[PDB]
């Protein structure tokens, strides 16, 4: 079903009841969560819009005339709007995932009609030629780098579309949105670009009065590709001490990606959190109720605050007496100062000296639907038949070492906890020394605390039902169930006080079971400064010393993280060396591939740099991330060496040929390296609602997309001189 | 009315008998509490079709329906696979006190609650007031000076 | 298999109403199996210390229930029931004072019953109260000395008779139908039947 469609006729229904109320009834909806929904879906697709300009603003700083800009600008929504058609034949949606993997998108279906465009522009100026013929010149150059670049691309996002869990799903909205739309761009550079470019472009002659501020622009370019070329002559002729820095390069990321600390999913502030309350075991109704009126006078002068509702009586995770929530909802997010998680602390002080119980605000989940708040959950369930009070007894175990970790911040169990029962015995000779029936005893117990339902009665045009249940005043203590009378065969009454005998126990209210064993369900949430993997791997070591018989299984959000971690050195295995076989179909040779395969470690070094300047962790946009810098990196080392391996073969040795055909190239490198650098801005500097999980996705791709190019054009000159320089 | 001891041993340890057996599942949980009900959750793996696991379990409960209590199948058991979340939360006040807390879930349930499942895409209504009934009160001392 | 199955489980639910009360009472199982055995996992006693309604007891409590909690095990029969309190009356000592066994079954009801647990404090409550607290009463009986001390009410005389004069009160099984041996002696086994897919 769809969250802000459903919440919309509901919201319609409640307005045509606004008829039929009578006076002093008004509705009222104090928590909606579909608020949320439509607010984040705009913010994504004003992200795009505003990606497709400064895209399109950089295109402009390079070719400086307007009708080149368009030609790669319109192949831009063709691409995108042919991939919504592929969307509604195999089944997929409209969400931020998808449209994420079109935000990514941007900065590379412009690559493949960047490359023509620019390509016209070299022969327009350089022989003066006609663009008709100019453009068939210009084909019968580039279409093998694009048809090469195509399947490059296309095919990283492949094996990470066939992996398991909930990261699966995941993978697959970035891998159908984002590979067949360079799939539909490639063909939209080789059958729309070559028909405009021939046409609605005439011929540009030397402005004999060249001016403006472009003007500083194309002059500077052929002083830094000449001062490029000076550089890359220098470093060529120290090629073994260039290639001893690579190796020191390497190892700081395979370190650096096995240190860092990992997470699944950055949480956000949603506009409302949960408060849950749990008093003790044999608290009634009104001493829950003080606790809540307490948590309510705490939150009636903080300026954030909208509404919040209270359940009492029912809980995620148990229904009784002694068991409350509170939905909390806050202001629209320019209105608010304190967001959402400082002001969940602020409950969980004030909260934890007067009111008698367990109360603890979280904040809401990440997946909707794998979780109530966010945290980790745990099973602790036993194994061998060791009994409900052993396994009661060693959570409190487990719960005293969690609460001097510094990795922790309030562990805690989730249900209610144990208490006092009291059974009665019977003493059956006795009764019948007394000529008492023992029916008649034990039923004077059996209706005397429950209620019956008779039947029904018709209440104004409706059949409500007719309750018996004995008085308030007679069931509360244990002494107004000790005298009840019941008669006996001589003629008087006997009272239930001399034939019965209550005993006090102590047995759990509530029993909990998980894959077929009994166990408790114990949550906790990470400490600040310490991300999800390193809290749920000391919980695994605490688990260790617990008596022996206890196991324990993750559920939840973390058994979906657990499994994400095991499949990553697989994807990043098999994404490798998919793209080393393909080149080698492409460039013939297996000395030509592995030329390509040194410049990825290349990408992933700004990729855990620009994370760990800014603090976050490794999680599944991350990956994303990563998988990007694969293809995209390797796109900037094919441009290259392609151009090199071409040119050796037609009379060059193999100094001369990489030199020419960097110098060559050098502009459309830059071209679409920073156009997918200024396309991944406006996921880096976002500030309003659903800002942290645009944070996570971009700040990976933008310095690895930087410590790509800037350290590509000194390297793979580097690398092809000295593996194909072997013998 | 019954204790959650009970139920954890006519009820509960019957049905996940069953449910080992059940194709792409993940897990399986059963909790149990003093209101007097229980509830099993199966969960499957993910890309499984969720009427085609519906199904599945509907075969297998049927199974365990002879060794169940009367007390149960004279209430059924229902299988229904939501969300285990809340989408929105619907309320009625009176801000002069006109009318009290009894009568103003009564309204809710005799009006409200009953369209608001008319909606397309509405799982379930919980509703956390009843409606209306007509409560006898006894007195037990009252009772056995007449015999009664 | 599956949807072949609901075709079935769509038809028979279009004629309980014309069943009789005790099939459905007892339900209709619908279950599609293999017809075959997998395996047969069995327990003895090479000592002759537990006799065979023991180590039928327990295989019921301890190994065919988790048996099933293999993934693929369609369904697993046992050829033991589990103990019972089996009451063997004598009809002549029965006319001799009265009754019927309408009057043994009677007797049973009263005196080996279930009392409803009930709650102290419950929510419609008075203003005040501080302590909710859960209450029940053991009405059930355990023994074999219990159940031999059920008093029955004669009709000839209005004498007062114990349920172990008219009858014999033993722990047997359950039902009696099958026995298994093994290489000539006794013990019980359990039959696996694997799953369609
Ligand atoms: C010098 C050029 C454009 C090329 C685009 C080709 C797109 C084909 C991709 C189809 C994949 C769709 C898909 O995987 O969905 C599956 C259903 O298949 C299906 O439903 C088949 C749908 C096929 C759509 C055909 C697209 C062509 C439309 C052209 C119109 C213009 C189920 O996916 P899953 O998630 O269940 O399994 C995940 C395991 N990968």
């Amino acid at each position: 079903a769809n969250a802000v469609k459903t919440a919309e006729g509901v919201r319609a229904k409640i307005e045509e009841l606004k008829l039929n109320l009578p006076e002093g009834m008004e509705f009222s909806i104090p928590y909606d969560t579909a608020p949320f929904v439509k607010i984040s879906i705009e913010k994504v697709i004003h992200t795009l819009l505003e990606a497709m300009v400064l895209v399109f603003i950089v295109m402009y700083l390079f070719l400086h005339n307007v009708r080149y800009t368009l030609i790669p600008a319109i192949v831009a929504p063709i691409a995108l709007l042919g991939t919504f058609t592929v969307m509604l034949l195999a089944g997929f949606s409209i969400n931020v995932l998808t449209m994420f993997g079109m935000v990514l998108a941007i900065g590379i279906i412009v690559d493949d009609a960047i490359v023509v465009v620019e390509n016209v522009e070299r022969i327009m100026a350089t022989e003066g030629l006609s663009p008709k013929d100019a453009t068939s010149k210009a084909m019968k150059e580039i279409t093998s780098p694009i048809i090469g670049i195509t399947l490059v691309l296309a095919a990283v996002f492949l094996p990470m579309a066939f992996a398991s869990g909930s990261v699966g799903v995941i993978y697959k909205q970035f891998t159908l949105t984002m590979s067949v739309s360079i799939l539909f761009s490639a063909l939209l550079a080789l059958i729309l670009t070559p028909a405009l470019c021939a046409t609605i472009l005439k011929p540009i002659d030397g402005h004999h009065q060249k001016k403006g501020f472009f003007a500083w622009f194309d002059r500077s370019f052929d002083k830094v590709t000449k001062k490029y070329e000076l550089m890359l002559l220098k470093i060529i002729k120290h090629t073994v001490p260039m290639m001893v820095i690579f190796l020191v390069i390497t190892g700081i990321t395979f370190a650096g990606m096995k240190y860092w600390p990992t997470a699944f999913m950055p949480e956000e502030d949603q506009g409302w959190f949960m408060t849950s309350f749990q008093l003790p075991s044999d608290a009634t109704a009104e001493r829950t109720r003080n606790v809540v009126n307490q948590f309510e006078n705490n939150l009636k002068d903080n300026p954030d605050v909208k509404s919040n509702t209270a359940i009492l009586g029912w809980g995620f995770s148990g229904a009784g007496q002694n068991v409350a929530v509170a939905f909390t909802t806050l202001k629209d997010f320019k209105e608010r100062t304190s967001s959402a998680s400082k002001m969940t602390s602020d409950v969980n002080s004030s909260m934890a000296n007067s009111t008698e119980g367990e109360t603890m605000a979280v904040l809401p989940p990440a997946i909707d639907e794998l979780g109530t708040f966010s945290g980790f959950s745990l099973r602790l369930q036993d194994r061998a038949n060791l009994g409900m009070p052993a396994l009661l007894a060693a959570q409190d175990e487990l719960m005293a070492m969690a609460a001097k970790n510094k990795k922790f911040y309030m562990v805690w169990n989730e249900g209610l906890p144990q208490g006092d029962n009291i059974s009665l015995k019977i003493d059956r000779e006795k009764l019948s020394a007394l000529g008492v029936k023992f029916s008649d005893v034990s039923d004077i117990i059996s209706t005397s605390m429950g209620s019956m339902y008779i039947n029904d009665f018709p209440n104004q045009g409706r059949m409500q039902q007719v309750i018996v249940q004995v008085e308030a005043k007679s069931r509360m203590q244990l002494k107004d169930i000790l005298n009840l009378k019941v008669m006996g065969s001589s003629g008087q009454l006997v009272s239930l006080s001399e034939v019965v005998t209550p005993q006090w126990n102590k047995a759990p209210q509530q029993y909990n079971r998980y894959n077929g064993r009994p166990s408790l369900s114990i949550a906790g949430i990470p400490n600040f400064d310490t991300s999800s993997g390193e809290a749920m791997r000391e919980m695994e070591q605490l688990i260790a010393k617990l008596p022996k018989g206890i196991g324990y299984e993750w559920t939840g959000i973390s058994l979906q993280e657990k499994q994400s971690e095991s499949q990553m050195a697989f994807l990043l295995g098999l994404s490798m060396l998919v793209v080393f076989l393909v080149l080698a179909a492409l460039y013939e040779s297996w000395a030509i591939p592995l030329s390509v395969m040194l410049v990825v470690p290349l990408g992933i070094f700004g990729a855990i740099i620009a994370i760990m300047s800014r603090g976050l962790m490794n999680d599944v946009f991350f990956k994303i991330g990563l998988i990007t810098i694969i293809g995209l990196s390797a796109k900037n080392a094919i441009l290259i060496v392609e151009f090199a391996k071409m040119l050796k073969e037609e009379g060059m040795s193999l100094i001369e040929a990489t030199v020419a055909a960097a110098k060559l190239r050098l502009r459309p490198i830059l071209m679409t390296s920073l156009a997918f650098t200024c396309g991944v801005i406006p996921l880096v500097i976002a500030t309003g609602a659903s800002s942290e999980t645009q944070h996570a996705l971009g700040t990976g791709v933008f310095g690895g997309m930087i410590s790509a190019t800037i350290l590509a054009i000194f390297f793979v000159p580097v690398f092809f001189i000295f593996i194909l320089g072997a013998v | 009315g019954a204790t959650a001891k009970t139920i954890n041993d006519s009820v509960v340890t019957l049905i996940e008998r069953e449910l080992s057996g059940v194709k792409n599942l993940l897990y399986y949980s059963a909790t149990t509490d003093t209101s007097g009900t229980a509830e099993i959750t199966a969960t499957f793996k993910p890309g499984t079709d969720v009427e085609m696991a519906q199904v599945d379990v509907q075969n297998k409960i049927k199974a365990v329906e002879a060794r169940l209590p009367q007390v149960v199948r004279q209430q059924g058991l229902q299988v229904e696979a939501s969300s285990s979340g809340f989408l929105m939360l619907v309320g009625i006040n009176s801000p002069n006190n006109q009318y009290s807390e009894v009568d103003l879930s009564d309204y809710l349930v005799r009006n409200v609650v009953e369209e608001l499942k008319r909606v397309e895409g509405v799982g379930k209504v919980q509703s956390f007031g009843a409606e209306k009934a007509m409560r006898i009160w006894v007195d037990p001392n009252k009772l056995v000076s007449y015999g009664l | 298999v599956e949807m072949a199955q609901v075709d079935v489980q769509n038809k028979i639910k279009a004629v309980e109403a014309r069943l009789p009360q005790v099939v459905r009472q007892q339900g209709l199982q619908v279950e599609a199996s293999s017809s075959g055995f997998l395996m047969l996992v069995g327990i003895n006693s090479p000592n002759n210390q537990y006799s065979e309604v023991d180590l039928s007891d327990y295989l019921v409590r301890n190994v065919v229930e988790e048996l099933k909690r293999v993934e693929g095990v369609g369904k697993v029969q046992s050829f033991g029931a589990e103990k019972a309190m089996r009451i063997w009356v004598d009809p002549n000592k029965l006319v001799s004072y009265g009754l019927s066994i309408s009057d043994v079954n009677n007797a049973i009801r009263e005196n080996n019953v279930e009392i409803a647990p009930g709650r102290l404090g419950d929510l419609p409550a008075e203003k005040g109260q501080l302590i909710t607290i859960p209450l029940s009463a053991q009405g059930q009986l355990s023994s074999l000395e219990q159940f031999k001390n059920i008093s029955l009410k004669s009709k000839t005389n209005g004498s007062v008779i114990k349920l172990s004069d008219v009858a014999n009160v033993e722990i047997g099984s359950q039902a009696y139908n099958f026995a298994i041996l093994e290489n000539g002696k006794p013990a019980t086994a359990a039959a696996i039947q694997l799953s369609p897919g």
